[PDB]
RNA sequence: GUGGGAGAGGGUGGUGGAAUUCCCGGAGUAGCGGUGAAAUGCGCAGAUACCGGGAGGAACGCCGAUGGCGAAGGCAGCCACCUGGUCCACCCGUGACGCUGAGGCGCGAAAGCGUGGGGAGCAAACCGGAUUAGAUACCCGGGUAGUCCACGCCCUAAACGAUGCGCGCUAGGUCUCUGGGUCUCCUGGGGGCCGAAGCUAACGCGUUAAGCGCGCCGCCUGGGGAGUACGGCCGCAAGGCUGAAACUCAAAGGAAUUGACGGGGGCCCGCACAAGCGGUGGAGCAUGUGGUUUAAUUCGAAGCAACGCGAAGAACCUUAC
């Protein structure tokens, strides 16, 4: 379903090209360190594409994770 | 014989067996069980029941050491994975949490044919 | 029963204690449709449970049946490569059919020459908690869960 | 030309984390593994499951698409460098400088070859276990070449859109990627779907033509023999390219139709199974039959749907022997 609330809505104007804006990028990752789909991030082809390239840089710097453990179950 | 009373519980599920391992907060195993230990051989081991039994064995055996609260950590999607988590909870042992930690490669080694079929 | 859920055929209350379960049991005793000799038999047995027990017959009977009812039983099943005996609860209906069948079955296996006796005695033995009837029940339930490994093949 | 845009397009160097295997340390004990079941196998020289450290090789999860780039093969972790193609806007420059293209030259998945290197996982061959009537197989345990890198070679393919390249003309609707605009929508380039006219054997195609036209290239001319033989050219080899004949068949074949069928799917029935009660299969006898025997043992009936069947009446009769 994914009828949550789109991550692009609940957020202000931000530089999608910023690989250090941890306080915002983290928003585009799931429970795990997985990058969210567009049906969730609410972005668009071109946007999403730029997002990934960014999150991945963040990950190498160490500001963002590659994967997290799933709680609950 | 050490008096822990607070540690982890690793549940290693698979379609062939379920081994449970109780350990101290540092991660060192205190006691363990498995469909095999429990009594089942070959086929039966993977069954969800064996998982219940083995889960409890891990519990009991660890009860002695003084264990009281474990942090369940599931791994694998084998059958019985849930009946284990089940037992641990309803075995006195206060289950502080559950956490899937089934490892997954970011595409590393070519799986065996039995597990390929996915290019 | 491919079409409907076959209604549970109803039964006539007893010509004495006025209970259906009695008729039910009397029926299982009956053979070759000799509903008379059957009823007589059961009834003589009721007398004997008296001439040997402070309790009324109808009460003992209920007691017997109650102990012989298997609550779990195993049913064979195909598992794409094997036939696995699967355990599952025995419905209230089949529960009673099994109980009554077993009683008559066990009873007629006893050694006392007189038919009526065997029933009276088997009923009593059932009341106490012993006897062939109650055994089958115990054997059944024994397997049920002695295969509790396949309880996940719900059915 | 000037200004803008998107991209897993190519080459080189560097680099990140997950996972597998091995090694080291810790803690821990009797099994792990694997299957339809199993076994081979591994483990008390302590395996598996758990924690920490290290080494190494290969591949890049999510993003990821029904998406994009490339002439094709094909190309996705991140970074920098080097480099190809391409689209839009402006209308600025040249002024037919165009299209195609035998041969030539180059590129060309995988496997394969040569020299050297590397080798974690996987895995032809192979070594074993299981299955089977047999199993030189499918399943399980191992495992060498290989898979990886460099350099050289090979030149194939369902190398596919099974659709050569270029230009013009011929309704629309919708979804999508990337550019522009006065940004309800119009407009340009690419990817999909549905459809006008029209085309087609049919299926289908339909501004991404399989429509209507023009230009240039390649190719076909029934099936088998045969992509074989021979010759030639190329290759280290495997082999590649080119490519027959004798002989032989009336077919080989495309699409669609109605059925039948499926160890295909969905829906649904029947004493079909299940539930249950009684029985046959054992015995003796009755009866029919096979076989055998006989001068004759009259004939027919044959899985279901032949066998207490034609026989609702064989001592003579019936009665056919
Ligand atoms: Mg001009
Ligand atoms: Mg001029
Ligand atoms: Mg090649
Ligand atoms: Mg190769
Ligand atoms: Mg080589
Ligand atoms: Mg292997
Ligand atoms: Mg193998
Ligand atoms: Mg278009
Ligand atoms: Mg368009
Ligand atoms: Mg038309
Ligand atoms: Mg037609
Ligand atoms: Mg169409
Ligand atoms: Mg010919
Ligand atoms: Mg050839
Ligand atoms: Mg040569
Ligand atoms: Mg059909
Ligand atoms: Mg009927
Ligand atoms: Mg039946
Ligand atoms: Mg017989
Ligand atoms: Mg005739």
């Amino acid at each position: 379903p994914s009828r949550k609330a789109k991550v692009k809505a609940t957020l202000g104007e931000f530089d999608l090209r910023d690989y250090r804006n941890v306080e915002v990028l983290k928003r585009f990752l799931s429970e795990t360190g997985k990058i969210l789909p567009r049906r969730r991030t609410g972005l668009s082809g071109k946007e999403q594409r730029i997002l990934a390239k960014t999150i991945k840089r963040a990950r190498i710097l160490g500001l963002l994770p590659f994967t997290e453990k799933l709680v609950r179950k | 014989k050490r008096q822990v009373a607070s540690g982890r519980a690793y549940i290693h599920a698979s379609y062939n067996n379920t081994i449970v391992t109780i350990t101290d907060p540092d991660g060192n195993p205190i006691t363990w069980s498995s469909g095999g230990v429990i009594g089942y051989k070959g086929s039966r081991k993977g069954t969800p029941y064996a998982a219940q039994l083995a889960a409890l064995d891990a519990a009991k055996k660890a009860m002695a050491y003084g264990m009281q609260s474990v942090d369940v950590i599931v791994r694998g999607t084998g059958a019985g994975r849930e009946q284990a988590i089940r037992a641990l909870q309803a075995s006195g042992l206060q289950v502080k949490s559950i956490v899937d930690d089934t490892p997954v490669p970011h595409n590393g080694c070519r799986p065996k044919k039995k597990f390929r079929k996915a290019s | 029963a491919r079409r409907r859920r076959a209604e549970v055929r109803q039964l006539q209350p007893d010509l004495v204690y006025g209970d259906v379960l009695v008729t039910a049991f009397i029926n299982k005793i009956m053979r070759d449709g000799k509903k008379n000799l059957a009823a007589r038999i059961f009834y003589d047995a009721c007398k004997i449970i008296q001439e040997k027990t402070g309790q009324e017959p109808l009460k003992v009977f209920k007691q017997a049946v109650e102990n012989v009812k298997p609550r779990m039983e195993v049913r064979s099943r195909r598992v794409g490569g094997a036939n696995y005996q699967v355990p599952m609860e025995v419905s209230p209906r089949r529960q009673q059919s099994l109980a009554l069948r077993w009683l008559v079955q066990a009873a007629n296996q006893r050694p006392e020459r007189r038919a009526a006796v065997r029933i009276a005695h088997e009923l009593m033995d059932a009341a106490e908690g012993k006897g062939g009837a109650v055994k089958k029940k115990e054997d059944v339930e024994r397997m049920a869960e002695a295969n509790r490994a396949y309880a996940h093949y719900r059915w």
